[PDB]
């Protein structure tokens, strides 16, 4: 049951108690992820077209 | 109208419990997959308690307290009786164990020679039982050298402990035996012993010249119906119940099974299950928890009890279960959920 | 002196992030008009306060804050409500449609055309920071825009401010509180795609704040008010270190130094005692030893989940109000001798402790009563584990059927993400189990 | 600003459009001149949902009413509310449909429906942000079966990304007025499982024995059978109408009620249905009791024959949220054999403060069951009793459609049926 590392100011303190010691994607990435899904999109709603124009 | 699942098919126990429920006509079983029940009868092994007491306007309920492996395990009890400060300084009714894992793989092997280094020096009976967990693999030995050498030809964790080379023997016959107590613990925490027990016979004579026969030492029941030749003699099906053996020890002690052994066997079960109360308590948790334990006891000729084991899942004398059954429905499921004696059970009171 | 930035995203991150400001105001005596007469360096300084707070030449303090929400219902309550001057129209964001609880509408087709413009609003804030921290993003799991467009703001956020830690205050799916059938969808989905951009990030379960302010606070019906009054409150007892003169948690970086040593398993438990009702008579005030052993019950835990049957890899202790250090250490120890604390046997055994003398604040005419000391606990426990096998566990159920997998499918989001995401989280939970079961 | 387009189409569509907009006028305090005169600002704060609001404070209904007889029409005109309509949304030509669906479709409704479109577009190009479109007519007869779909077929060409929903009145042979209307009723009901989000099936049997044996009128007539669709059109609409997080709009409760694309065929309820012992107060337990059984229901299904998808209940008055949460889930706990277990929590409930007129408290009903299967079970038997004798067929061959097209709508709805069976195991 030890205490360390204590600090106090005027709104308050703190300290440790130790009881028992132990034993990215770039920017580019990024827009093509999000622009390759816009274009599985596109081409579905082109097939929603191509199917009302039939 | 409650609502239960079944999620154990092979437990004979909890499916009279099941078939019980529906007797009732208050109680309907749902697909052991609806997460919308009251109550689970649910798995041994991985049982998914962080899935309970999450379904807006269910009180749910559970019959396995979960950490009671802890109790269950072999090598768990153990560790769990030398470590906890409720049980390790004063504990007097535990034979001599240590828990001895194959060099395949703390360990106390140094600290059990060392202790059986002593024995052998002062001339006293040095001979242990090593035993485990994933068994129908017993082997009853006086050499250090067996007892170790059998257990690194396996792969998991064993116990070595004291072998009781004084039992008490029922007369006629000069053979052992074993009680079987049945304990239901419900959702406050009570402790209910059954009124009824179970000595599971063995019905050779036993010796103690010749511990490589291990017929007349060990007294499960699925041993001595198959490597038995006496079976079913003195007794319909090597068990023995409560009246017989307490008219015994009138007759042949001069005392009763209340006074020699009971009172034993009632403080060991609050010993036991009190120490792993603040760790299994579901007083505060989102669901409830009950479970059904089968303690096993040992008797030497000094009519002093012995705690062999604790069975997190046992089954029932076939005579018992339908009292036992309907008992765990009044006080561990009803208790709960109501429904539209002289109880079976002796309440062990105890300080939360 | 370094600042903060506070991201809300959603619904319930605005609503929360509303709650949080009405309160940090009320701690530090800012009115809603941005005046704050104890303030005696007009137009600048580089106080504790500040890290949240900038200052204008006419003496306002304005949140380093900043609301996004592709609806624009949620975000016009700040506009006209109570503390509508803090904030200018630049940091108010919405949107005209919302994602429709669908994680792949706020990630990809909806939050593609507006990421450019948040960052830049984001930027601006930025801007006025001599030696910027990071940020705290409240949102929620189960909207499509807390779900989807927050991902896809910490991706950028990762990419534009690199050395920056990141925070999070994630709402956990309740179904007590919800209407939507696939946030557990979402829920899996922004984890995964959010789990290597977080530093830390405080997990609240709906489900717990909603029994808590049954339980005791007395209310039968609780609204998203009371929830946010007291998720605010706890927010309030995570940020204070940051907001006041101390030496714990004082800034974003030590956060993950004290409570995360694995980097994926970021997700501290928080408990909080006491919480006490406003309309009874009065009550019997809490002591230290009382207060603190509360915080390893499981009702008062933000995130229901059993403690004892898991293990600690970090735990911290946060008082406010009457508390001195001979009265906690008196009071751990008997928890130890009682309580089943298990750490992990490559972490000491130890607490961290920070007391502010300031009692905690209570918004007037709210629920909560004032009381005269007060303690968050953020542990890291094994145990919050549960939380992730429930919500998995529903993903599972769902997607055998490829249930209500179309709607994403049809906002351009390939199949293969559900499962990709899934496999992320059967590794999240397979990581708990190496560090806690034996 | 969340705006919604009403359409209505043929006899049954602009009879039961009529009342609708005739009841939530009143619970809006919109008077038939398009005036408001409530006593409550919950009326005004979505109003702007289905009325466009023009010059003095006047509110339009944002509708559309289309037909090819002009009959119908100059009764709405002439009825209760009909001067609250925009009379340039009157589209209506003179040689009618004949109850046939070709007409309305392929040959008279093309004639018309470009001149429709011009209405709705101009309709759309005055919305903040337009939600989707809403559409009611029935299946059996020729405008609104044969030109109803045809509209949607082209309202979702040109808006392809909104929400297309529709309250469809379903032909009975109880209540029938020409022996063709499974023959229309099987030909829409394939554009509809193609083109529509969201679609209400109202079954005028049902709508007949409830009249009949629950509210004790010796002979119902459509005027009758109209009353309830306005209740029920009213209920469902309740979320969209006032202020409320829960199914807060169109995309939002599709992607809550839909879990596949084509399994969007709802069965409403309503509750309470009492016969005039009309002013008892009806108690949570009560209200959520009839809400739920057959008996209240309006597709004329079983729903003990299926299984629930999703359900979304919504409950109006002042009464107890938390005795609401409590019968609620009492039913599920009590019935849980009729919801799927692999959709965790598929009962959303929702509660308005503002109730019908006339009524203390009120409940409405919204159910994704696969019970459904049983009412395209019906159309597809009687389809198949008349053509397997190709009996009738000529109306529709004099109208350049072949065999072959109703071989094609046969396949496609036992298509329909098997894809619901495959879900109830
Ligand atoms: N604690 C709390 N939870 C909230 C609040 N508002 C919404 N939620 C929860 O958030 C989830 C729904 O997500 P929302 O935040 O409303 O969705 P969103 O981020 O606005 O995204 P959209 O789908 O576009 O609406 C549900 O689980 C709600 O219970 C709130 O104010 N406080
Ligand atoms: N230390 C000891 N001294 C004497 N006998 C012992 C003993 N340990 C075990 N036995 C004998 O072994 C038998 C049961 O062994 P154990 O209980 O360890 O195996 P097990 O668990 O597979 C049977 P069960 O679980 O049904 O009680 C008992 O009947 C007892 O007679
Ligand atoms: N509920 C209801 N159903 C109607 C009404 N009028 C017609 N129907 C039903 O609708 C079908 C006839 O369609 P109808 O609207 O007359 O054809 P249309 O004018 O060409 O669109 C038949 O099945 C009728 O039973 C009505 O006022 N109410
Ligand atoms: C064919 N038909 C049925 C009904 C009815 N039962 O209500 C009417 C109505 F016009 F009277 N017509
Ligand atoms: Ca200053
Ligand atoms: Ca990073
Ligand atoms: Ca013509
Ligand atoms: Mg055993
Ligand atoms: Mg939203
Ligand atoms: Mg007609």
């Amino acid at each position: 049951m030890e205490v360390i590392e204590l600090n106090k100011c005027t709104s308050g303190q703190s300290f440790e108690v130790i009881l028992k010691p132990p034993s990215d994607p770039s920017l580019e990435e990024i827009q093509k992820k999000l622009e390759a899904a816009e274009e599985r999109r596109k081409y579905q709603e082109a097939e929603l077209l191509k199917h009302l124009a039939e | 109208m409650y609502t239960f699942v079944v999620r154990d098919e092979n437990s004979s126990v909890y499916a009279e419990v099941s078939r019980l429920l529906l007797a009732t006509g208050q109680w309907k079983r749902l697909r052991k997959d609806n997460p919308r029940f009251n109550l689970m009868l649910g798995e041994r092994n991985r049982l998914p308690f962080g899935r309970l007491g999450h379904e807006p306007g269910l009180v749910q309920l559970v019959n396995y307290y979960r950490g009671a492996d802890k109790l269950c395990r072999k090598a768990s009890l153990v560790k769990l009786i030398k470590t906890s400060p409720e049980l390790s300084e004063s504990c007097t009714w535990f034979p001599e164990s240590y828990v001895i894992y194959p060099t395949n793989l703390t360990d106390e092997r140094e600290v059990f020679l060392a202790a059986y280094n002593r024995r052998r020096e002062g001339r006293e009976g040095n001979v242990w039982i090593a035993k485990s967990s994933a068994g129908a693999g017993i082997l009853i030995s006086s050499e250090a050298s067996e007892l170790l050498d059998f257990i690194d030809e396996q792969g998991q964790v064993h116990v070595i402990q004291k072998y009781l080379e004084k039992p008490l023997l029922l007369e006629p016959g000069h053979r052992k035996f074993d009680i079987r107590s049945w304990v239901l613990v419900d959702h406050l925490y009570n402790i209910y012993l059954y009124r009824e027990g179970v000595l599971r016979t063995s019905s050779e004579p036993y010796n103690s010249a010749n511990f490589q026969d291990k017929t007349c030492h060990l007294t499960n029941h699925c041993i001595q119906k198959e490597y038995s030749k006496n079976y079913g003699r003195y007794e319909e099906g090597n068990e023995m119940f409560f009246e017989e053996f307490n008219q015994y020890l009138m007759d042949a002690l001069n005392t009763t099974l209340e006074n020699s052994i009971l009172l034993q066997i009632k403080h060991i079960i609050r010993s036991c299950l009190m120490c792993i109360e603040p760790a299994i308590s579901t007083k505060h948790l989102h669901y409830q928890s009950f479970q059904l334990f089968g303690f096993d006891f040992m008797v030497d000729e000094e009519l002093k009890v012995w705690l062999i084991e604790v069975n997190g899942a046992p089954a029932c004398a076939q005579k018992l279960y339908a009292e036992l059954c309907q008992g765990i429905v009044d006080v561990a499921i009803s208790s709960v959920f109501p429904l539209a004696p002289t109880s079976i059970f002796i309440k062990l009171h105890h300080h939360h | 002196m370094r600042e903060c930035i506070s991201i809300h995203v959603g619904q319930a991150g605005v609503q929360i992030g509303n709650a949080c400001w009405e309160l940090y105001c009320l701690e530090h005596g800012i009115q809603p008009d941005g005046q704050m007469p104890s303030d005696k360096t007009i137009g600048g300084g580089d106080d504790s306060f500040n890290t949240f707070f900038s200052e204008t030449g006419a003496g306002k303090h304005v949140p380093r804050a900043v609301f996004v929400d592709l609806e624009p219902t949620v975000i016009d309550e700040v506009r006209t409500g109570t503390y509508r001057q803090l904030f200018h129209p630049e940091q108010l964001i919405t949107g005209k449609e919302d994602a429709a609880n669908n994680y792949a509408r706020g990630h990809y087709t909806i939050g593609k055309e507006i990421i450019d413009l948040v960052l830049d609003r984001i930027r601006k804030l930025a801007d006025q920071c001599t030696g910027l921290q990071g940020f705290l993003v409240f949102h929620s799991f189960g909207g499509g825009t807390g779900s989807g467009f927050t991902s896809l703001l910490m991706e950028r956020l990762s990419v534009d401010y690199g050395k920056k830690s990141k925070l999070e205050f994630s709402i956990y799916p309740a179904p007590q509180v919800s209407t939507a059938v696939v946030e557990p969808y979402n829920s899996i989905l922004t984890t995964h795609t959010t789990l290597e951009h977080s530093d830390c990030a405080f997990m609240v379960d709906n489900e717990a704040i909603y029994d808590i302010c049954r339980r005791n606070l007395d209310i039968e019906r609780p609204t998203y008010t009371n929830l946010n009054r007291l998720i605010s409150q706890i927010v309030s007892s995570i940020t204070a270190s940051l907001r006041f003169d101390g030496a714990l948690n004082v800034d974003l970086t030590e956060f993950q130094t004290n409570l995360v040593p694995y980097p994926r398993i970021h997700f501290p438990l928080a408990t909080y005692a006491p919480v006490i009702s406003a309309e009874k008579a009065y009550h019997e005030q809490l002591s230290v030893a009382e207060i603190t052993n509360a915080c390893f019950e499981p009702a008062n835990q933000m995130v229901k989940c059993d403690p004892r049957h898991g293990k600690y890899m970090a735990c911290c202790l946060l008082y406010r109000g009457d508390v001195v250090p001979k009265d906690v250490n008196a009071a751990i120890a008997t928890i130890k001798t009682k309580r089943s604390i298990q750490f992990v046997d490559w972490c000491p055994t130890g607490f961290k402790v920070g007391i502010n003398y300031q009692p905690p604040t209570v918004v007037p005419g709210g629920d909560l009563a004032k009381v005269q000391r007060a303690v968050c606990m953020l542990s890291n426990t094994t145990a919050i584990a549960e939380a992730w096998a429930r919500l998995d566990h529903k993903f599972d159920l769902m997607y055998a059927k490829r249930a209500f997998v179309h709607w994403y499918v049809g906002e351009g989001m390939e199949e293969g993400e559900f499962s990709e995401a899934r496999e992320d989280m059967a590794a999240l939970e397979k990581d708990y189990e190496e560090v806690g079961v034996d | 600003m969340r705006e919604i387009v009403h359409i209505q189409a043929g006899q049954c569509g602009n009879q039961i459009g009529a009342k609708f907009w005739e009841v939530i006028s009143d619970e809006h305090g919109i008077d038939p001149t398009g005036s408001y005169h409530g006593d409550s600002d919950l009326q005004l704060e979505r109003i702007n949902v289905y009325y466009n609001e023009a010059t003095g404070n006047k509110y339009v209904p944002r509708a559309i009413l289309v037909d090819l007889e002009p009959g119908t029409m100059d009764s709405v005109r002439s009825g209760p509310f009909g001067q609250i309509f925009r009379p340039d949304n009157f589209v209506f030509g003179q040689s009618g449909a004949g109850n046939n669906w070709a007409k309305g479709h392929y040959t008279e409704g093309a004639e018309l429906v470009d001149s429709v479109l011009d209405v709705v577009r101009k309709e759309s190009e005055s919305c903040d942000c337009l939600q989707g479109f809403q559409l009611t007519h029935s299946l059996g007869g020729g405008t609104g079966s044969g030109m109803g779909t045809l509209l949607i077929s082209k309202i979702r060409e040109e808006y392809p990304d909104r929400i297309m929903n529709t309250f469809s009145v379903m032909p009975s042979p109880k209540v029938s007025d020409t022996v063709v209307e499974p023959y229309n009723a099987t030909l829409s009901v394939h554009q509809l499982v193609e083109n529509t989000d969201e679609t209400y099936c109202i079954d005028n049997e049902a709508l007949y024995d409830i009249c009949f044996r629950t509210l004790k009128l010796t002979t119902p007539t459509y005027g009758d059978l109209n009353h309830l669709v306005s209740a029920t059109m009213s209920g469902v609409t309740t979320c969209l109408r006032f202020p409320g997080q829960l199914n807060a709009d169109l995309r939002k409760l599709a992607v809550n009620m839909v879990p596949f694309p084509r399994l969007h065929f709802f069965m409403p309820g309503f509750a309470p249905l009492t016969s005039r012992q009309q002013y008892r107060a009806l108690t949570v337990p009560e209200l959520t009791q009839q809400m739920f059984d057959s008996k209240n229901m309006m597709a004329a299904c079983d729903p003990r024959h299926g299984r629930y998808l999703t359900v979304a209940a919504i409950f109006r008055g002042r009464m107890s949220m938390k005795e609401v949460d409590e019968q609620m889930l009492n039913v599920q706990n009590k019935n849980s054999s009729y919801f799927v277990e692999w959709i965790p929590n598929n009962v959303k409930t929702a509660v308005c403060d503002i109730p019908p007129r006339g009524l203390k408290m009120s409940a409405t009903f919204i159910g994704n069951s696969t019970a459904i299967q049983e009412l395209f079970k019906r159309i597809s038997e009687q389809f198949t009793a008349m053509f397997r004798r190709k009996a009738f067929l000529h109306w529709y061959t004099g109208e350049g459609m072949d065999e072959m097209e109703f071989t094609e709508a046969e396949s496609n709805m036992n298509d329909l049926v098997s894809e619901y069976q495959q879900y109830q195991d």
